[PDB]
């Protein structure tokens, strides 16, 4: 019953978009598909809907004239081309079935100037518990993952969420709490991994 | 079209 | 041509909340409305469809109904699962268009409050060798989840340098935040201080590191 949709996107300003919906499975005819975005820290808001079944189409007078809804030959498979993108259409994107009943995972749009860079990774050295990390630093775009000694050590671990600099680059920490015996007795490395730039480092970090 | 849009007010009307 | 929501409702564990929808005649008035719940880092849940039919696995304590151009959420023995954004949405025939409203956020009342953690990390001996320094600020299990972070270099604050996090919500349903210092490694090594300043509910934290 579900929808299934296209993955992430990075877009400079003037630039457009293509972004997909798929239902799961099949279905009888078609009611209609929403798109609806949600931009970080704000509200809903309805981009428009499309009949799978006839292509007929609407868009809110807000959206007219940057937006093409299209569909196939399918009853189910709807698009969403959104173009002359701005740093404002940064947002996660949503289909929904005709209802909003039913609604697709999300896709992010990332609407910035800047390139695809791998992190620099540097230890957060300790000196009866001790906290120890890595600082991930200045990469592009989200997200970076980190796992601990290769997902075996996973409490006291916590990852902060990134900030992002003035530069348009990500930066964040992660950091684990320990018994500060163990800093004799184990090995704490961080694994690293940015897909965007096809980049893993593994950091061991040692006590000071 | 006006008649798309009595379609999708029909299907999405609650009295 | 919008639809209105209370900005926020609040209640303790067990009790009822209702939240308020506001529209007009050519909207709430004449069409299905929808409710939906967000909470920042997750997509948005449908609780309600077709204005009191719930999707399948949807708790039955909540509930919707419509009044004239009002429509209303009803949540009852309120967990804290609950917490987070509601929105309402219904179709426009005026404007032939699907509006959302602004979203009303609920809050468990009782929850208790918690001083922030701090953890001051210097520069790493590798990035003072690659010729960049950062400080690290790291802020962990506070609530309510709002602070203030200041940076000084010995006495005086540092008003040139400094990113910082808003917020963000832990397992435990604590916050988090951060806060980077950047410095040349020049001027990490002139100083004989640098310090990290958590404000939360008017008292303050501080952690210190030094070049030495």
């Amino acid at each position: 019953v579900q929808l299934v949709q296209s993955g992430t996107e990075i877009k400079q300003p003037g630039a457009s978009v293509k972004l997909s919906c798929k239902a799961s499975g099949y279905t009888f005819s078609s009611d209609y598909i929403h798109w609806v975005r949600q931009a970080p820290g704000q509200g809903l808001e309805w981009i428009g809907l499309i009949s799978p079944q006839s292509g007929n189409k609407v868009y809110p007078q807000s959206f007219q004239g940057r937006v093409i809804m299209t569909t196939d030959t399918s009853t189910s498979t709807a698009f969403l081309d959104l173009h002359s993108l701005r740093s404002e259409d940064t947002a996660v994107y949503y289909c929904t079935r005709g209802r909003l009943d039913v609604w697709g995972p999300g896709v992010l749009v990332t609407v910035s100037s800047a390139s695809t860079k791998g992190p620099s990774v540097f230890p957060l050295a300790p000196s009866g518990t001790a906290a120890l990390g890595c600082l991930v630093k200045d990469y592009f775009p989200e997200p970076v993952t980190v796992s601990w000694n290769s997902g075996a050590l996973t409490s006291g671990v916590h990852t902060f969420p990134a900030v992002l600099q003035s530069s348009g680059l990500y930066s964040l920490s992660s950091v684990v709490t320990v018994p500060s015996s163990s800093l004799g007795t184990q090995t704490y490395i961080c694994n690293v991994n940015h897909k965007p730039s096809n980049t893993k480092v593994d950091k061991r970090v040692e006590p000071k | 079209g006006i008649d798309f849009q009595d379609e999708l007010d029909e299907f999405f009307k609650n009295v | 041509s919008v639809l209105t929501q209370p900005p926020s409702v609040s209640a303790a564990p067990g009790q009822k909340v209702t939240i308020s929808c506001s529209g007009s005649s050519s909207n709430i008035a004449r069409s299905y409305v929808s409710w939906h719940h967000h909470v920042p880092g997750t997509a948005p849940k449908v609780l309600i469809y077709g204005t009191n039919n719930r999707p399948s696995g949807v708790s039955d304590r909540f509930s919707g109904s419509k009044s004239g151009t009002s429509a209303f959420l009803a949540i009852t023995g309120l967990q804290t699962g609950d917490e987070g954004d509601y929105y309402c949405g219904t179709w426009d025939t005026s404007l032939s268009a699907v509006l959302f409203g602004g979203g009303t956020r609920l809050t468990v009342l009782g929850q208790p409050k918690a001083a922030p953690s701090v953890t001051l990390f210097p520069p790493s001996s590798e990035e003072l060798q690659a010729n960049k320094a950062t400080l690290v600020c790291l802020i962990s299990d506070f609530y309510p989840g709002a602070v203030t972070v200041a940076w000084k270099a010995d006495s005086s604050p540092v008003k040139a340098g400094v990113e910082t996090t808003t917020p963000s919500k832990q397992s435990n349903n604590k916050y988090a935040a951060s806060s980077y210092l950047s410095l040349t490694p020049e001027q990490w090594k002139s100083h004989r201080s640098y310090s990290c300043q958590v404000t939360h509910e008017g008292s303050t934290v501080e952690k210190t590191v030094a070049p030495t």
